[PDB]
This record gives structure tokens, sequence and C-alpha cells, in this order.
């Protein structure tokens, strides 16, 4: 006798899930109508203080208002340039805030270089052990150099000629450490609004300074590192004033204390001698073409998850390689594993390797390794 | 080659070339009549893997064409 | 005009930029046709 | 004597439950049609900054106008559906955020795609079945395979 009981039972138990999934559609519209009713606050950032009553706020881009804070803040938290919230219709502080702004930054954090171990570079031990003595060493285990006496070194530099792997061994640093990395592309912390980029370098450093211990490295930093011109259009008149705020960010009078820097460029020499004086950036590093032996190594670094057939001389190809940066060997395994593509072969041979490096060399003719030069 | 507008720009396109997290799955093309102007890092093998060169057109070639 | 929304194609919705004022979503007239609007477009509205 | 007791609530919950399901159903349409002719469309688009913690869903916006505002609530978006600098559009007097917005990137960049797609065959190109054979399979071959690249392991060019 159970079909009605149980079938009515289950009709029962069926409307009323259709029940409680009506009452979470009113649940969503009650709440988001009570979210409705409510109003924005203005946001800006209060200046000295005159009474214990009488503040004084910039809102922001905009003027700056006499306010008064309205019952239960702190009056301790209001420091003067903190971030705080108005009433748009009384202009009451009712909250401070997390200090500044400025997603930008926050992409330039939340960058994802990938997981690059150490050990996924190759030939270059001696910068790679290098730059933890002045990038990782420091921030965890700050208590050594105190015994040691010597301050650490607060920023360094990565130059050499393009395709030895900068931009690799920083993303290596970003992907191992456990700190907070800013990454930076130095054509894009350049903005046309009047001031814009320089502000933009203050508040990248003060994000820094709240998140210690925190690393910056700023790629291609020639982009705005140039030498100082004596004239020149709004464009040199900015980008100077970028490059002197920067310079007053991190020379001195403010001292880092967790802000160890990075920073990469192909073109050293276009820097500002400013720049490259040793109290900004003391342990510069050559990151010069990978050796035979090192040539060696990152070509076993890259021909590795290839699905090889039979034997493999590396040594042939290192010895054909003459000069070759360290990018060009993963366009060897590249262009061996296209040659196979070509056989139509679901594998590679030492052959396809060979061709790739024959082809590879025609096409190092091209790039023009000119007088390149160092800092 | 490395008036710093152009010069900031390009860097921008060579680390957009490059990329953290590289080029997804966005495979880029460029052709140019003077590669002696492009020169230092733009050729590198990492940014432009493979360069194609255009020849003259051969005779057989130009009656193709033709 | 930008980037017609476009979500629902029964009032598609239209992003404006009123250059050196403002950015907005604004609709047609019921004057105007959707297949009148293109992206950008140049277009002008209404002041209310 | 069986299954023939029970007849009488059985049936009178479920017709209960049900009127009851209505009537919150009309409530819901009432919240609804009202929620509906509140999302007024101007809406002011802005970027969306640092979604900070609430402390006794808290949004800090830089409106188009040039204006910061902070949002004690977002609205009626998902907190998580937002990303700092991320493109929504607001309430143009209470600037509450009542949409979820495609980013848009510049008039250039959509000038800049190809919608006429052009129909020159590889047969009309000639004497260069070197280049444009390599060419193809230096493009063309991740775009469609993909699987050969990822049985030998390579990165495509
Ligand atoms: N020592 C190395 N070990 C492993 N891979 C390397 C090495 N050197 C270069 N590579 C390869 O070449 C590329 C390294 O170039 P990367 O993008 O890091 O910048 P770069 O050529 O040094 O300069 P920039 O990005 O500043 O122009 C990567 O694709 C990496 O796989
Ligand atoms: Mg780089």
């Amino acid at each position: 006798k159970l079909l009605e009981h149980k079938e009515i039972d289950g009709r029962l138990k069926e409307l009323r899930e259709q029940l409680k999934e009506l009452t979470k559609q009113y649940e969503k519209s009650e709440n988001d109508l009570k979210a409705l009713q409510s109003v924005g606050q203005i946001v800006g950032e209060v200046l000295k203080q005159l009474t214990e009553e009488k503040f004084i706020v910039k809102a922001t881009n905009g003027p700056r208002y006499v306010v008064g804070c309205r019952r239960q803040l702190d009056k301790s938290k209001l420091k003067p340039g903190t971030r705080v919230a108005l009433d748009m219709t009384t202009l009451t502080i009712m909250r401070y805030l997390p200090r500044e702004v400025d997603p930008l930054v926050y992409n330039m954090s939340h960058e994802d270089p990938g997981n690059v171990s150490y050990s996924e570079i190759g030939g270059l031990s001696e910068q790679i052990r290098e730059l933890r003595e002045v990038i990782e060493l420091p921030l965890t285990n700050p208590e050594l150099f105190q015994r040691v006496g010597i301050i650490p070194p607060k920023g360094c530099l990565l130059y050499g000629p393009p395709g030895t792997g900068k931009t690799l061994l920083a993303r290596a640093v970003a992907s191992q450490l456990d700190c907070n990395f800013l990454k930076v592309v130095s054509s894009s912390i350049v903005d046309k609004y009047i001031g814009e980029s320089a502000r933009l370098i203050r508040e990248m450093f003060n994000y820094a300074r709240d998140h210690q211990p925190c690393i910056i490295f700023m790629d291609e930093i020639d982009a705005i590192g140039g030498r100082r011109f004596s004239e020149g259009t709004s464009a040199d008149r900015e980008i100077q004033r970028t490059l002197m705020e920067l310079l007053n960010q991190m020379d001195g009078f403010d001292t880092l204390h967790r802000v160890k820097m990075i920073m990469a460029t192909n073109r050293p020499d276009t820097l500002d001698p400013a720049l490259l004086r040793p109290g900004r950036l003391d342990r510069k590093i050559h990151i010069d073409l990978p050796n035979e032996q090192a040539r060696l190594d990152i070509l076993k670094i890259h021909a590795g998850p290839i699905t090889k057939h039979g034997e493999i001389d590396y040594e042939a190809i290192v010895k054909l390689s003459d000069g070759f940066n360290g990018a060009d060997l993963r366009n060897v395994c590249t262009e061996a594993g296209m040659f196979a593509i070509r056989a139509d072969h679901d594998f590679v041979v030492q052959e396809d390797f060979m061709k790739a490096v024959r082809k590879v060399a025609d096409s190092k003719k091209l790039e023009s390794k000119l007088d390149y030069k160092p800092v | 080659k490395r008036d710093r507008e152009v010069q900031r720009t390009m860097l921008e396109l060579l680390n957009q070339l490059d990329g953290f997290q590289p080029n997804t799955q966005v495979k880029v093309i460029a052709a140019t009549n003077r590669v002696d102007i492009l020169d230092p890092a733009l050729l590198r093998s990492g940014r432009l893997d493979r360069k194609i060169e255009f020849p003259m057109p051969n005779e057989e070639a130009r009656a193709r064409i033709m | 005009c930008t980037k017609i929304i476009n979500a629902d194609s029964e009032d598609p919705k239209y992003i404006i930029n009123v250059k050196q004022f403002a950015k907005f979503v604004v609709d047609l007239s019921d004057q105007v046709a959707p297949t009148d609007i293109e992206e950008g477009m140049r277009v002008g509205v209404d002041r209310n | 004597r069986l299954l023939d007791s029970e007849i009488k609530i059985m049936k009178s919950e479920v017709l209960r439950v049900t009127h009851e399901l209505q009537a919150m159903k009309d409530k819901i349409k009432e919240n609804s049609e009202k929620i509906k002719v509140n999302k007024t469309l101007p809406y002011l688009v802005s970027n969306v900054i640092e979604l900070l913690d609430v402390d006794p869903k808290c949004a800090v916006i830089k409106t188009s106008t040039r204006q910061t505002y902070f949002l004690p609530v977002i609205g009626l978006v998902d907190a998580e559906k937002l990303k700092p600098g991320d493109l929504v559009g607001v309430n143009k007097d209470s600037y509450l955020i009542l949409e979820t917005l495609p980013t848009e990137y510049d008039s250039r960049v959509k000038a800049m795609e190809v919608d006429e797609r052009p129909t020159e065959q590889y047969s009309d190109i000639g004497g260069l079945d070197k280049q444009i054979q390599e060419l193809v399979e230096a493009i063309v071959l991740p775009m469609n395979h993909k699987e050969k690249f990822e049985n030998l392991g390579i990165q495509p060019p």
C-alpha cells in the first residue's frame, strides 16, 4: 500500500524543495532591495586636524572640505593622510579605510608568472645564487646581517643581450619566493595625464611599504631610465619627472625597509648614471650569453619534454650553436619538433635537431648582435 | 632600433609579445621591408620564432605569377 | 557610441562617451532603429 | 483500516503549501518589478577599485566623471564577479552598482579587428610554396590541431 503514502510524501518533499528555492529567490530580492536604498559615500584624504570635532579632508580630486567625525570613529585612527569616506550630504567622516588606491598596482602584483623553478633556468648558477643573496636572504633572515653589520642592498639590476633569461629569472624568483611581488612593464607605468606616472610610482612604492616584505620588478627599465634630456617636449619633461620621483623613492631619506627591488634592461648604457649609482643598484648582474657548457645545460632543459626517438647528441648541437643566446636554444627545440611534424612523425630524431640548428643559425645572421655595451 | 615615445611603445610591444604566462593562444605575424631597422631585440628568437625571407620571384615563379 | 551590449537583443543597451563630460549606458529613442546604430558612430543624445 | 485515514492530511498540506508558494511568488514578482523599474538606464559607467572587507561587500569606485566613491554595499551584482579595474554601470545619483559590463578597449583596437575576411586563396600566391607552407604550419597548425605539438611536447612557434 506504498503508492499513495510514498507518492504524496514525495510530492510534499518536492513542493518543499520548490518552496525553499522560491524563498531563496525572495531572500535575494529583499536583500538587494534593502541594499538598493543605500547611497554611496565620497572618498578623500584627511589633512591637518584643528579640533577634536573639526577635520580637513581633500575629497580626492575634488576640493578641500572642513568636516567633522561622525560619532564612533576612533579619532586616533584619523591620522593626517589616512583615507576616509564621507557622506555626500553632510560630508561628515564615517569610516577610515585601508590606505590608498590604484588597481593598477593590484594588477602589477597579481601578475601570474607561472611555476618556474631555478632548475628550469640553465647555465646561470653564479647569477642565480647572487640574486638570492640580495633578494631572499635579507627578508627571510634579516637578523643575520645585524651581526655581520653590513646593511642589505635594496636594488640590483640585471643587464645583458636579449634572450639570456633576465625576465625568466625574474619569473622564477616571483614564482618560488613567498613574499609580495610587483611586476612592472616600464612602458605601462607611463600615462598621458599630467603628473600621473610619478604618482603611480609613488603609490606602487607605498603599496610595497604597506605590504612588507615586497619585491618590485621593473622590466625594460631603460624605457624611463634613459639619460635626462636637457630639453624636450612634454615627453621629456614628464619622463624625467617620473625618473626623479622613482629616484627620490629609492635613493634616500626614506631608507626603504623591506623594499628589495629588481630591474632588467637590454640597454644598460642608456640608463641615467643616477640609477646606475651603486647606492641604488648595488649588485649589477651581467647575464652573459650562455657558455658552451651553459648552452648544453639549457639545451637539456628545453629538449627534456620532447618525445625523442633514439640517441641525442647535445654536444654536436652545442658545437654548431656558436653565439646563440639562451632563447635561441628553445627555438632550436621548437624547430626540431616542427621538422618532426613535417616528416609527419610522432617522434623527433637527431637530424631534426641538426636541421633546426642550421635553420636558426641562418636566422642568427639577421639579429645583428651589435657592439653591445654593459652599464 | 634603440623619440623615446616610439621606443616605449616598442618596449611595451616586446613585453606583450613575451608576456608573463606567455602568448596564451595568440599568434603574431609581422611584415617589414627593412630588417636592418628592426635589430636589437624584436628579432629575438623568443618573440619571433620564424623569420621568413621573401626573395625576388624566380623565373618559374614569375611565370606562375603572370 | 561603444560596444552595443545586445545581451537580450530586445533593448540591446548602448554605452556612449560624452567626450570631456562622461560615459553612460543608454537606450535609443523609439524613433531610431537599432539597425541605424553601429559601434562608435559619433551619436548625439538628449540632455536629460 | 490503513491508507484510508491519512488521506485528509497528505493532500490538505500540499494544497496549503501550494497557496503559500503562490503568495510567496507574488511577493517575489512585486519585488522584481519594483527593482526592474528601479533599474533606470543611464548607468554612468565606472571603474572598480579595491573591494575592502566589511567591518562594523564594500567597493570603491572611480567614476567616468573623474570622482571616487565608496559603497557600503555593492548593489545588484555579486562581489566576486568584480575584479578591480573592472567596468560597472552604477546609479547616476546614488552610485550603487547595478550592472556588469564588457571591458571595452579602444576605438582604434575595435577598428583593428578584421570583419570583412578577405578571400585570397593560397593558389593566388605563386612561387612561394616554401614560404607559404612555412607560415601555414607555423600559425594554422596550432590553431587547428594543437595535438601534434602536445603529443611531441614542443611549445608551438
Ligand atoms: N638560462 C636559461 N635557461 C632556460 N631557458 C632560458 C634561459 N635563457 C633563456 N631562456 C629561454 O629564453 C627566454 C628567456 O627570455 P626572457 O623572456 O626571460 O627575457 P630576456 O630575453 O632575458 O629579455 P627581455 O624580456 O628583457 O627582453 C624564455 O623563453 C626561456 O625559456
Ligand atoms: Mg624582459
